[PDB]
């Protein structure tokens, strides 16, 4: 409520909400997609996507 | 056995090697090389015989391990410290003995109480360090070491994910053994009755219990009743992934009428229920191997002669240690034949992740930059909902 | 702790595994153009035989 100046280089800005950004994820989907034994009626083997994890 | 080849005592000479370099504050600062040969190696071409071999590539493998939970991930502020709630406890009527005084409506009757009181959280912490000097001595090009900090940063994400997932399991197995007293407890015999046994417990959640929860281990609540029923959009069901691997061949599989009597939707499961281990008797740190195998992990803050509490968890396998044994036991089930049923809203996860990550540091004089990672997490069970265990005791 | 303890290093660790060359197949094959020719009844059928 106090004002002054609020506006100082740090700690005096860290207790607002202080840059939220990269948040813990489940955006790689687990337990819906993964965790997931409920496939199709399949026809056949079809094909399996060889990733190549470059970085 | 030996090795008389004289490039086998070339690479066994690790006298000239880099690390010498580095460890000591004078060294030597020309080299003359040295002929190397390929001959009665595992390095032979047919033509070139004196080349040093060739790396093409490296890939960096990394996989993002979520979290399975975060939808209990709700968050407060950071203000503040203990939270807790309440209820009333339930009054049965009592019939009208007309015979008694009528100064007794003079007389009052305060309704009762039983709260929990939570306190604070705990805040997690992780360090790492990218060098300049020996880390670019291997990556053959750049853009393997901007991949490599790149991915370090991810993992370093994604291992927070796979550390609170376990010791959440962790909380409430642990939940599940040292409290839920007497009565919700139920003893299976085999692997297919607990599978019985569920649901029947399920629809047990249903009818108005004053048994089921714990309101017993409140603050007002240790002598009354308490009835809560549940409503199944809400119940959680946690077992080994083996249980519902059981359910989905066998009872799914080879009945005939499941149209509405399939309760999977709710079962979470696992692959073990316990890589966990809580601290008893409150040690200190003594031996070297052991802080050195606490190392491996990234607990580098702790040193020899450094106490440990006995409310503190160690989530991977340290049991093994000789400083341990007898003072660290397994927040595990008993025989592989769990199935802890709950409802939602009655666990309470609760973090802070606003302000995580912090600038970086950078170090001149040995030239690295530090990052860190700070989250304050909360989770507790609040004990005023329905709860059954089933084990085998 | 202390708070001097904000300049300790913290490697990361990485675990590795090398691998060695693949290898180069070959095979040949060689055909005729003068007694090929007596083993035919057409050319058409010599170029099916060559495809």
């Amino acid at each position: 409520m106090y004002e002054g100046n609020n506006m100082r280089s740090m700690m005096g800005t860290s207790y607002e909400d202080s840059r939220l950004n990269k948040r813990t994820e489940l955006n790689e989907n687990m337990s819906i997609d993964t965790n997931k034994s409920e496939d199709s009626y399949g026809v056949q083997i079809h094909s399996l996507s060889k990733q190549s994890f470059t970085g | 056995q030996s090795t008389k080849n004289e490039t086998a005592l070339l690479v066994a000479k690790s006298a000239k090697s880099a690390l010498q370099d580095f460890n000591h504050d004078y060294s030597k600062s020309w080299t003359f090389g040295d002929k190397w040969d390929n001959s009665n190696t595992m390095f032979e071409t047919f033509v070139n015989k004196y080349l040093f071999p060739k790396i093409n590539e490296t890939l960096l493998i990394d996989i993002a391990l979520g979290n399975r939970f975060n939808w209990l991930a709700k968050e407060q502020d950071f203000i503040g410290q203990y939270s807790e709630e309440y209820v009333i406890m339930d009054t049965v009527p009592i019939n009208m003995d007309l015979s008694k005084n009528e100064e007794l409506m003079l007389k009052r009757n305060y309704p009762r109480m039983a709260t929990k009181l939570y306190g604070n959280g705990i805040v997690k912490k992780q360090k790492f360090t990218l060098n300049n000097n020996d880390t670019r001595f291997n990556f053959q090009t750049l853009a393997d070491a901007t991949n490599y900090a790149l991915g370090v940063y991810k993992k370093k994400i994604s291992d927070i994910n796979v550390l609170e997932e376990k010791e959440m399991r962790a909380m409430l197995v642990d939940y599940s053994l040292n409290q839920l007293s007497e009565t919700n407890v139920r003893k299976a015999t085999s692997k297919e009755d607990l599978a019985s046994k569920v649901f029947e417990a399920i629809l047990n959640l249903q009818n108005n219990s004053a048994k089921y929860n714990e309101v017993h281990r409140a603050s007002g609540g240790a002598i009354g009743q308490y009835t809560t029923v549940s409503k199944l959009k809400d119940i959680v069901i946690l077992t080994t992934d083996s249980l519902k691997s059981y359910l989905l061949d066998t009872k799914i599989a080879n009945t005939f009428q499941i149209a509405g009597i399939d309760f999977t939707d709710h079962v979470i499961s696992f692959d073990d229920l316990g890589g966990v281990f809580k601290v008893t008797k409150e040690f200190k740190l003594q031996n070297q191997d052991s802080i050195d195998f606490l190392r491996a992990y990234g607990d580098y803050q702790s040193q020899l002669g450094d106490t440990i509490p006995v409310g503190a968890v160690f989530t991977y396998d340290v049991s093994k240690l000789k400083e341990f044994t007898g003072n660290v036991e397994e927040i595990k089930p008993k025989s592989d034949l769990y199935a802890f049923i709950l409802d939602i809203n009655s666990i309470k996860y609760k973090r802070y992740t606003k302000g995580m990550l912090k600038p970086p540091f950078h170090n001149p004089e040995f030239d690295e930059v530090t990052h860190w990672i700070h989250y304050y997490s909360f989770k507790a069970i609040s004990p005023f909902f329905n709860k059954i265990l089933i084990t085998d005791q």
